[PDB]
């Protein structure tokens, strides 16, 4: 049981040569004052007499000085063992995977704008900088500018929309003369190396470098960023042989570097910073720069809706030590083209990393020819559609040609909890309302501090402990949990069904009411014809039965709402819960069955005969209560805290004591 | 990382096969057994300690031993038999002739001090259990049972009064008293035993040979429940065979004649093909007991096992005899 | 990544017979054959039961 052991592994976790651990000082003389007896010169000299030994004493003190200088090098020197973070770049930069700047807030946008010019093709010129709001707050919009260029045709009627995403910052763009003997640094702040273009005279270079990078370029067109210690951007460059190396393609071979310059290719670079981070969920836009003759007449958010979204994107931190160290390794490991299921997470994790706290590459069996992906936009859980497009195109650069790259987000478990905490009033001057707002920051942390990570299981308790310990001022705290899922029909179970991982008590398995169009016809003076009747059901488990099995209980059906089958009866069943009805219509059907040691759920309202259509919603929510205290999460399903968009989910009851 | 073993028996098996393998004109192996090199190794060839040089093979060996090869003789499956070392119970020139160990094999009736019995041929008994006083291979065990439960091998104190004796299953002397306890095994006929055996090696039957008579052999006696079995000589696991083969002068007077200085080495042959005139005529395989190697193809049949020996003389009227043992 | 594979397993056994076989040792003997036809002469007696 559990691991029997011949001699095995290695050097604990990770490597520790520890002859340059840093000792406790009195030990570190403990060891050198040992170090001076036994010399050949003395055998005499007694150390615990204070006079040598404060003498030795200051040895130690220096020794120990020196050390700390010695040692940290070394976690310096070895990545992963590197504290500075400005170092793990460094070594992570020279693996070949940089960590970024605060990388801007990022949306689009379509507009339908009248020309008052009435030419066939207006451009939007890049650089129109637009204004939006921080959500809820307008005290002040943030700007943020036309990503490029993009041109519309002129719908008849005149009135055309384009379309065009949108960045967040101003463009900054610094020409510069080139010289050998030289830095080039941009000072700036709230730069992001992933917004940064360039132009050389004329024609723009490519970091190679996630922009591009495989294109008839030939590679002499090209350049390196790199961290200034300081913390801003410097420029590079490859100089002399710029391409591979020596004759390649050209006939007349010599040599080329490029950049002289004497003056030549002054160097202008167009760049936006930002303020982004803050500006995630900027809903509200403005048009916020004029051009000739084009008059916005609405700016309408977010096409393609996915349709649960927020204003722009993006911002990020920075940096994160944590997620960056162990990860560069990998790209180490990896060439550039991305080729691994985990080289497909970390690459990602590249770009868009700011977007995505967590992504998960997998294969699905089923399909072949595509990437699967399970990623966090760490806004929310739903990356809109276009950014899906987008990494996708962007990672589809790197990637096996007959290969696709495929991402969804996976289905997520929701954990839905009233609590209940207490606070002593006088124990607090500060506003009790303020104090529901500090929890509701501390909840996500022990998620961000958990959860999200490994998707391992999650404690309830353990949650509550973070929470706990907001105000202590706080006296108690209490919370109950309701596992969640979503699902998308309704009308058939998905084929598999669906199961919790997780042991839930019987008969506790709920999910939630929602009408249901009744063929059956109401009138009522002044509404006249009125379609027909439609009223409300939901889906219900019934109890356990021997074998661990249940049958989903539909919900309370009118007379003569189900046609009646030979086959189909109304369950009739006493155990069954039910929800209470002005109709005390009490037909229920069995829609379908579950076992609840297996977890797994079916269901299809083929069954009744019951028309998909005659139902209004195509997704509901699912309740559940799972018995077991804490939950477990495998593959694809997580728990996860979206407070925001789903206030629903989590409700927070505040109890003041004296 | 896994364990496997070959069990003893496939030594026999081996063998058995062999044995089934010698055929006598077709699509079965023969025999030939061949001498040659009157040359001297050196001038030393004939002083004691002479150790001619370590055999080669390759056909370059190959051919200078069939260079020199002097004569040649087949060898007929009933000259080929298994067989397992003698020892004798009781005798005193050797070694603790009363003293036996666990599952030794052990002949009766084969010297008077022997003899237990008049009017039978030779007894094979094993001897399952030896007394209980005795000593350890392993020497931190003074325990025979302690011994044995580990499995080291133990030397028993105390001799056997007498050899076994019975027909029945384990005997063993075990009732009356003794140390030793004794099964059965088969009765060797005598005049098998005279003419096949070696005071070393006693001759073991085949199972062929014992199919005819279980009788002849002792071995109807017993119980084997498979019905007919005969597998005997998995009990015994002889993984030995005997060549005999006789060299006569008469077949072979040129190297016979007086003043030859001898053959060195020795070779045996399988499967030759006799000469033939026309190479286009078909191969013949050889029946005949001995072929001048020029009655035989050049090359032909394949040699297993070659030889090289201090030279050896034959003379004429002199009869030489050749024993060989391939432990398998 | 975006493939799965099938797995079909194998083993290999690799055992020396042939190390355990071997030639003993190989023995001859000397032998007066009487076939008749021959007269005494040379010496007498010797052995003699």
């Amino acid at each position: 049981a559990n691991t029997p052991v011949n001699y095995q592994l290695t050097r604990t976790a990770n490597a520790i040569p520890e002859i340059f651990v840093g000792g406790t000082f009195a030990e570190i003389k403990q060891n050198l004052i040992e170090w001076l007896n036994g010399q050949n010169e003395f055998l005499d000299y007694d150390f615990e007499g204070s006079r040598l030994n404060v003498l030795c004493d200051l040895l130690a003190y220096n020794t120990l000085y020196i050390q700390q200088f010695g040692n940290a090098a070394v976690y310096e020197s070895f990545m992963r063992t590197a504290n500075l973070r400005s170092s793990v770049v460094q070594a992570a930069q020279d693996n070949g995977y940089l960590p970024t700047s605060k990388s801007a807030a990022q949306t689009e946008i379509m507009l339908t704008c009248t020309d008052a010019l009435n030419r066939n093709y207006i451009t939007i010129p890049r650089g129109t900088r637009f204004l939006a709001y921080a959500k809820d707050t307008s005290v002040n919009p943030y700007n943020f500018v036309s990503r490029e260029d993009v041109i519309a045709i002129r719908d008849k009627n005149n009135q055309y929309f384009p379309r065009l995403k949108l960045a967040q910052g101003r463009i900054v763009r610094t020409e510069i003369i080139y010289d050998k003997l030289t830095p080039i640094i941009i000072y700036d702040k709230n730069i992001d190396r992933n917004q940064v273009k360039l132009y050389v005279d004329g024609a723009e270079w490519i970091n190679w470098t996630r922009k591009s990078m495989v294109h008839a370029g030939s590679t002499s067109t090209i350049y390196y960023m790199r961290e200034t210690i300081d913390g801003n951007t410097e420029f590079y460059f490859g100089e002399g042989e710029i391409s591979v190396n020596a004759s390649e393609g050209a006939l007349t071979a010599n040599y080329i570097g490029g950049l002289k310059p004497t003056q030549n290719s002054t160097i202008v670079i167009e760049y936006i910073s930002t303020n982004g981070a803050d500006a995630n969920g900027a809903v509200g836009f403005s048009y916020a720069d004029t051009l000739t003759n084009i008059t916005v007449i609405n700016i309408n958010e977010n096409p393609n809706d996915d349709p649960d979204f927020v204003g722009a994107d993006g911002g990020g931190d920075p940096e994160d030590i944590e997620r960056i160290r162990e990860l560069g390794t990998i790209k180490r490991e990896t060439q550039q083209r991305c080729v691994t299921a985990t080289d497909y997470d970390t690459f990602v994790s590249e770009r868009f990393g700011s977007i995505i706290q967590a992504v998960q590459t997998f294969t699905d069996s089923t399909k072949p020819g595509y990437a699967f992906i399970a990623a966090k936009p760490k806004s929310g859980l739903y990356l809109t559609t276009v950014q899906r497009e987008d990494i996708k195109n962007y990672l589809k650069d790197y990637n096996l040609a007959p290969i696709t790259p495929s991402i969804i987000s996976p289905n997520y478990l929701f954990i839905k909890t009233n609590l209940k905490v207490t606070y002593a009033l006088n124990k607090l001057q500060e506003s009790e309302q303020w104090l529901e707002g500090q929890i509701i920051d501390k909840i996500d942390r022990y998620y961000t501090e958990d959860v999200e990570i490994f998707n391992s299981s999650f404690a309830k308790s353990k949650m509550l402990t973070y929470v706990d310990d907001a105000d202590h001022s706080v006296i108690g705290s209490s919370a109950t949990i309701q596992m969640v899922r979503e699902v998308q029909n309704f009308y058939k179970t998905p084929e598999a069904g669906i199961k919790y991982n997780n042991q839930i008590k019987d008969r506790s398995m709920e999910s939630n009411t929602f009408s249901f169009n009744s063929g059956r016809k109401v009138v009522n003076p002044d509404t006249g014809l009125e379609e027909d009747v439609l009223y409300d059901v939901r889906i219900v488990s019934t109890d356990r039965d021997s074998k661990g099995i249940g049958k989903v209980i539909i919900g309370p059906f009118a007379s003569g709402d189900v046609t009646e089958n030979e086959n189909i009866q109304p369950y009739t069943g006493n155990d069954f819960n039910k929800l209470a009805n002005s109709d005390g219509r009490d037909k229920y059907y069995v829609i379908g069955e579950i076992n609840y040691p297996a977890d797994v759920i079916y269901w299809n309202i083929a069954k009744i005969n019951l028309t998909s259509e005659k139902f209004e919603v195509q997704t509901i929510e699912l309740y559940s209560d799972p018995t077991d205290d804490v939950i477990f999460t495998r593959d694809g399903s997580l728990i996860v805290f979206e407070n925001d968009l789903r206030p629903q989910y989590l409700t927070i009851d505040l109890e003041p004591i004296s | 990382i896994y364990r496997a073993i070959v069990t003893s028996k496939f030594r026999t098996e081996k063998m058995l096969n062999f044995y089934n393998s010698i055929g006598s004109g077709p699509d079965k192996n023969t025999i030939f057994i061949t001498f040659g090199r009157s040359e001297p190794w050196s001038s030393n060839e004939n002083e004691v300690g002479f150790a001619p040089p370590y055999p080669t093979d390759s056909v370059l060996g190959v051919t200078d031993m069939w260079t020199h090869m002097m004569g040649t003789v087949k060898v007929l499956p009933s000259m080929l038999d298994a067989v397992i070392p003698r020892r004798d119970w009781g005798d005193t020139r050797y070694p603790d002739p009363y003293t036996f160990r666990i599952n030794d094999i052990v002949v009766c009736n084969s010297a008077p001090y022997n003899a237990t019995e008049s009017g039978a041929g030779w007894l094979v008994y094993r001897c399952l259990d030896v007394p209980d006083t005795g000593m350890c291979s392993i020497a931190s065990l003074t325990d025979k049972d302690e011994c044995l439960k580990l499995g080291g091998k133990w030397t028993p104190s105390a001799r056997s009064m007498t050899p076994p004796e019975g027909r029945g299953d384990a005997e063993g002397t075990i009732e009356p008293g003794d140390g030793y306890v004794w099964e059965y095994l088969f009765e060797i006929p005598p005049d098998v035993s005279i003419n096949r055996c070696t005071n070393e090696y006693i001759v073991v039957p085949w199972p062929e040979e014992l199919k005819e008579d279980p009788t002849r052999w002792g071995y109807e006696d017993n119980l084997t429940w498979q019905q007919d079995d005969f597998g005997l000589i998995y009990r015994v696991k002889a993984n030995t065979i005997r060549f005999k083969a006789y060299l006569d002068s008469v077949y072979f007077p040129e190297a016979a004649l007086p003043g030859n200085k001898g053959f060195r080495q020795i070779s045996i042959i399988t499967n030759p093909l006799e000469a033939k005139a026309h190479p286009n005529d078909p191969n013949v395989k050889a029946e005949k007991d001995y072929y001048d190697p020029e009655d035989l193809m050049r090359h032909s049949g394949e040699m297993i096992y070659m030889e090289n020996r201090p030279p050896i003389i034959m003379a004429m009227d002199q009869t030489e005899e050749i024993n060989i043992l391939f432990t398998f | 990544v975006g493939f799965g594979f099938i797995a079909i397993t194998l083993l290999t056994m690799f055992i020396n017979v042939g190390l355990t076989l071997k030639h003993t040792e190989t023995i001859i003997n000397k032998y007066k054959n009487y076939k008749w036809d021959s007269g005494l002469p040379t010496e007498y007696a010797d052995r003699i039961a």
